[PDB]
DNA sequence: AGTAATCCCCTTGGCGGTTAAAACGCGGGGGACAGCGCGTACGTGCGTTTAAGCGGTGCTAGAGCTTGCTACGACCAATTGAGCGGCCTCGGCACCGGGATTCTCCA
DNA sequence: TGGAGAATCCCGGTGCCGAGGCCGCTCAATTGGTCGTAGCAAGCTCTAGCACCGCTTAAACGCACGTACGCGCTGTCCCCCGCGTTTTAACCGCCAAGGGGATTACTCCC
């Protein structure tokens, strides 16, 4: 029988891996495509430096990063541990961008 | 030609930690950092000279300013600071 | 001809009060800058610089590290109260978060 | 002469090592103005390796070069002195801060150790790395095809005047270009102490700062260029659109213009608009026509042959025509990267299948050999004619295996007569301003 | 919705920290009431939205708590 | 010197701004919560308004100075 | 093209543990893409307007922090 | 002074591989969620009393505006050295490996 | 309580690349004098902010008391986690291209 950690033990040891630090967590070339297509919604043959790409990842990742808080305080607020759509639609709805 | 603040924040660090580096990326937040509090500052004391109607960002302008914009105690600790470092270069040239 | 001598100087600060004029000017913030008005700004600047310094070099000390990272900076930033509350709606590249596991989520007995 | 050659100077070129001899000992500069073929590109290094030899300056030279030439001097300089050590100071920005590791500064004359004697550059190097090419000193400078800096006006005229050089030479096709003042450009380069700012008293001021060998005298055996006017026809398509064309003139009063777009119908109506058919192609311009029919003639006699195109879009469009029938070929045009230049000459210099190479009439035309062609067309003429020059003595040059021949595609009634006539009435004006030897 | 006198009073001596025997115009206090008033009610709204998330209908200090966290006021 | 006039915003004046607000039911808890909500919010109007009317060397305190504050909200 | 698919499940799951979270619904994953496109759909359209109407046909590093001090979100360390 | 070629540089696109990250399958556990009972805590209504609101009176602090001038900043040309771009190097930090200590889970 | 084993830590070694200091120079900060004006100063006006009184009645408070709803408990089942397998595309490197921006040449027009 192989050992096996309980259900919840490895999300633990996870979040104490992605907290306590500073790597992107979104692959690098598959956000500079997303970003070219959105690019190409509103202007085509643009172009972007590679510290433009950069920037535009940092800051969206620290926003979803950000935003993942208000909705694990949602979930926690009612009785779960568990964060469901309702949670990101009461934290957007809360911060105004809803 | 660039201009940074580079020099300055090094010359900072070495007197608060004479023993302790900085990475350039480091260095690239501390740029930031003084571009937008310079900023922040100046666009507060350009908007007290506009209410008060009148042509001349003076040091009260930014005495005022930076009550407004620090916290409590940093607002005390800077003005004094900005003060002193006023009152040594009067009485000089 | 007098030996110049730099208005930084006179001030006691190393942050540049000529630059601080100048960039006072240029950004045409109001049409006159008084001759103290930069000095008193970069009091501030340079003060407020030994702030972040001092506490981010505290925190790379806790970390066994002789140079300061932006790791550093978030961490100081977010511990001190008042850096929080001047830096709430700012992101610092590669800052991370403060390491923050809420109650309720460790294991129960 | 300097052992350290490993060859023998031509009895011409070594008066000439006398004459750069003399002005460097005296302290003075000049212009090494030889006809195009003679063999200047030579004479430079001889005076290097007799500064090695006598004087143990061994560098640093400077020797800066149109960029389609950089390979002709890297090789040459190699194969004329062996022993040389060559900085080649051209690529992407990484590659020539690499290269620049090896500027000593320390040192304003170099040892025999030093990493380099000579270093090889482009004219358009020189003024992106000003600042750096400021901030170091030569012991000898070659500007390697001077007309490049004719143009007081040009950066590169500004630049290279204060380079910091203890003597300087200019090694050019032709001076005299289009006027007197072009000329004191490349007069006050070399002497400006002399010459700052009538015609028969230049000939008893300049002999003492010029040397001027023309190829009557020097390499006899070198035959005539055998030339053909063509004075060729119009066809149907184009002198509709020339006649529509030639119609915004009456209604004019936009030459600067027309010009240029008279001429691109001149060589071909499809640079203008497109047409589907090689049969139309070939017969719907004039030029494309008489030229289809004498490259069947020519590849009948075994001939080889270098075409001029003054505009690129013309090489696409012969590129098609070529293509489109059993021509092996080459190109070359300002578009290619110095190692496609470097290949493409050695290519066509390897091989006798290749029947044709397209050239450039600037990038290609000014200085490397193209020996075993025979035949050169300009299918479009350059309107200063000294660049054409240049061209056909890419092939009229020495080492030239056989005896060259001479087309130039003219369309009578066209544009291009008041041009092939204005660059006739050109030569014959920088005749009067030049006639005889130097010295 | 709040009693005008006594919000001055509330204004009077919230003041009295800062600078004493300020004066405040009759229409400053207005403009500090109808944004205070605007801040509770839109306050109410985001802390409502929390009681009925957790299925409550009573609003809770939990609640209030966690608006002000979300809105950044805390 | 003036105090404890934050008990003058009465439980039922928290009614009408809960219950315009949308609020159902109240829990007996909120009324001293509002308090600690209201009082932290109108200190630091106050301050800047306050900033705002010395920097002008005047006394009154005026609607354009509580403006400003609200702006800096 | 739909590339919003290249924000992989794991992804938005090591997002989530950096933002502290221990129990995801599988819902949760579509949501997150929408909510991260729409963010994205700003701060682009802005960065963009700063490269059109200061004339250069390529995005640069400061266009987007201008575009994001613009909406309230600073970022420091790529200029700013 | 114009327009086209030439040449630099820097961004985009494709090709190959290699391996690290994403996708997929499957058992089970424990957390989401509906259901139940109670009990206490909030909404309702009434009588009480408290002071907010209004109409009216009185005073003076100080907001707001004009006049007069000189102290202070804007403007320019000459001087120079503080601050930037380029080049070098060695030491801090990462990355690895291997044994030591810690923590988790089923017994 | 123990134990096995996975996961996290630590200690020393390796090496590479970026931090810290040096060098040349430019151009931006400083010195010196001029000149205009604005806002600091003294002075008048009267607005409106503060204070007090007295009345009215609507708003606030204390209390009775019923029942609607918050909360801990119980049962279930479904669905997301932990772990092995399968597979795909992200990463790296190297070559091409094209495009654009600066420069240079030559002619026509003024
Ligand atoms: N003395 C010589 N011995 C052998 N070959 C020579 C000599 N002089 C010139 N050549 C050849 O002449 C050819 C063209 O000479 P070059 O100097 O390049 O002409 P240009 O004057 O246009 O530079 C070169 O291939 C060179 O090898
Ligand atoms: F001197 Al030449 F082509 F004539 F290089
Ligand atoms: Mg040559």
């Amino acid at each position: 029988k192989p050992h096996r950690y309980r259900p919840g033990t490895v999300a633990l040891r996870e979040i104490r891996r992605y907290q306590k630090s500073t790597e992107l967590l979104i692959r690098k070339l598959p956000f500079q495509r997303l970003v070219r297509e959105i690019a190409q919604d509103f202007k085509t043959d643009l172009r972007f430096q590679s510290s433009a790409v950069m920037a535009l990842q940092e800051a969206c990742e620290a926003y979803l990063v950000g935003l993942f808080e208000d909705t694990n305080l949602c979930a926690i607020h009612a009785k779960r541990v568990t964060i469901m759509p309702k949670d990101i639609q009461l934290a957007r709805r809360i911060r105004g961008e809803r | 030609r660039k201009e940074s603040y580079s020099v300055y924040v090094y010359k900072v660090l070495k007197q608060v930690h004479p023993d302790t580096g900085i990475s350039s990326k480091a260095m690239g937040i501390m740029n930031s950092f003084v571009n937008d509090i310079f900023e922040r500052i100046a666009g507060e004391a350009s908007r007290l000279a506009h209410y008060n109607k009148r042509s001349t960002i003076t040091s009260r302008e930014i005495q005022t300013a930076v009550r407004l914009l620090l916290p409590g105690e940093l607002a005390k600790h800077a003005v004094s600071e900005g003060t002193k470092a006023v009152t040594k270069y009067t009485s000089s040239k | 001809r007098a030996k110049a001598k730099s208005r930084s100087s006179r001030a006691g600060l190393q942050f540049p009060v000529g630059r601080v004029h100048r960039l006072l000017r240029k950004g045409n913030y109001a049409e006159r800058v008084g001759a103290g008005a930069p000095v008193y700004l970069a009091a501030v600047l340079e003060y407020l610089t030994a702030e972040i310094l001092e506490l981010a070099g505290n925190a790379a000390r806790d970390n066994k590290k002789t140079r300061i990272i932006p790791r550093h900076l978030q961490l100081a930033i977010r511990n001190d109260e008042e850096l929080n509350k001047l830096l709430g709606r700012v992101t610092i590249a590669q800052g991370g978060v403060l390491p923050n596991i809420q109650a309720v989520l460790l294991p129960k007995k | 002469q300097p052992k350290l050659l490993n060859c023998q100077l031509k009895e011409y070129q070594l008066k000439g090592l006398n004459w750069l001899v003399n002005l460097y000992e005296q302290g003075i500069n000049g212009i090494l103005a030889d006809e195009m073929g003679l063999g200047k590109t030579v004479q430079s290094i001889s005076v290097m390796a007799y500064l090695a030899e006598r004087y143990d300056i061994w560098g640093p030279f400077l020797v800066v070069a149109p960029a389609s030439t950089l390979h002709n001097w890297q090789q040459e300089v190699s194969k004329f002195v062996p022993d040389f050590k060559v900085l080649p100071y051209w690529g992407t920005a990484a590659d020539r801060k690499v290269l620049r590791k090896f500027w000593d500064r320390k040192h304003t004359t170099y040892k025999k150790d030093s990493p380099f004697h000579v270093m090889i550059t482009s004219y358009q190097l020189v003024v992106s790395d000003v600042a750096y090419f400021q901030k170091m000193k030569w012991q000898y400078m070659i500007l390697d095809e001077a007309q490049a800096i004719k143009s007081s006006q040009s950066s590169r005229w500004k630049c290279l005047l204060g380079f910091h050089c203890r003597n300087r030479l200019l090694l050019t096709g032709t001076p005299i270009q289009n006027n007197m003042q072009e000329l004191w450009a490349l007069l006050h380069f070399i002497m400006p102490s002399l010459f700052d700012s009538q015609l028969k008293r230049l000939h008893m001021i300049l002999k003492p700062f010029m040397l001027r060998r023309v190829k009557k005298h020097v390499q006899k055996e070198l035959g005539d260029k055998i030339e053909i006017d063509v004075f060729c026809e119009l066809s149907y398509r184009q002198r509709a659109m020339y006649q529509s064309l030639r119609n915004q003139i009456s209604i004019m009063d936009t030459l600067m213009n027309l010009v240029m777009q008279f001429r691109k119908v001149c060589n071909h109506p499809d640079l203008f608009e497109r047409a589907p058919s090689m049969a139309r192609f070939v017969t719907d311009s004039g030029k494309l026509a008489k030229l289809d029919e004498l490259l069947r003639e020519l590849k009948e006699g075994g001939h080889r042959v270098l075409l001029y195109f003054q505009m690129t879009r013309m090489i696409d469009l012969m590129e098609e025509y070529l293509t489109y029938r059993n021509y092996k070929y080459c190109r070359l045009d300002g578009s290619t990267k110095l190692e496609d230049r470097r290949d493409t000459v050695a290519d066509f210099q390897t091989r006798p299948e290749i029947f044709i190479f397209l050239l450039s009439t600037r990038a290609g035309g000014l200085g490397i050999n193209l020996t075993t062609a025979d035949t050169v067309i300009f299918y479009d003429s350059d309107w200063n004619p000294t660049i054409d020059s240049q061209a056909m003595d890419r092939a009229h040059r020495l080492g030239q295996t056989k005896q060259v021949t001479v087309y130039r595609l003219i369309t009578r009634g066209t544009i291009e007569e008041r041009i092939r006539k204005r660059a006739l009435q050109k030569e014959e004006v920088q005749r009067v301003v030049i006639t005889g030897t130097g010295s | 919705l709040i009693r005008k006198l006594p919000f001055q009073r509330l204004v009077r001596e919230i003041a009295q920290d800062f600078k004493t025997d300020l004066r405040f115009q009759s229409s400053a206090v207005m403009a500090l009431q109808e944004a205070c008033e605007a801040y509770l009610v839109g306050l109410f709204e985001d802390t409502n939205l929390c009681a009925i998330h957790a299925k409550r209908v009573t609003i809770m200090p939990k609640d209030i708590q966690l608006a002000r966290r979300i809105r950044g006021e805390r | 010197v003036l105090r404890d006039n934050i008990q003058g915003i009465t439980k039922p004046a928290i009614r009408r701004l809960a219950r315009r607000g949308g609020v159902k039911r109240i829990s007996g808890l909120i009324y001293e919560e509002t308090r600690g909500v209201l009082k932290v919010f109108l200190e630091n109007v106050i301050r800047d308004a306050v900033t705002y009317t010395e920097h002008a060397k005047r006394k009154t305190v005026t609607a354009m100075d509580v403006v400003y504050a609200l702006k800096r909200q």
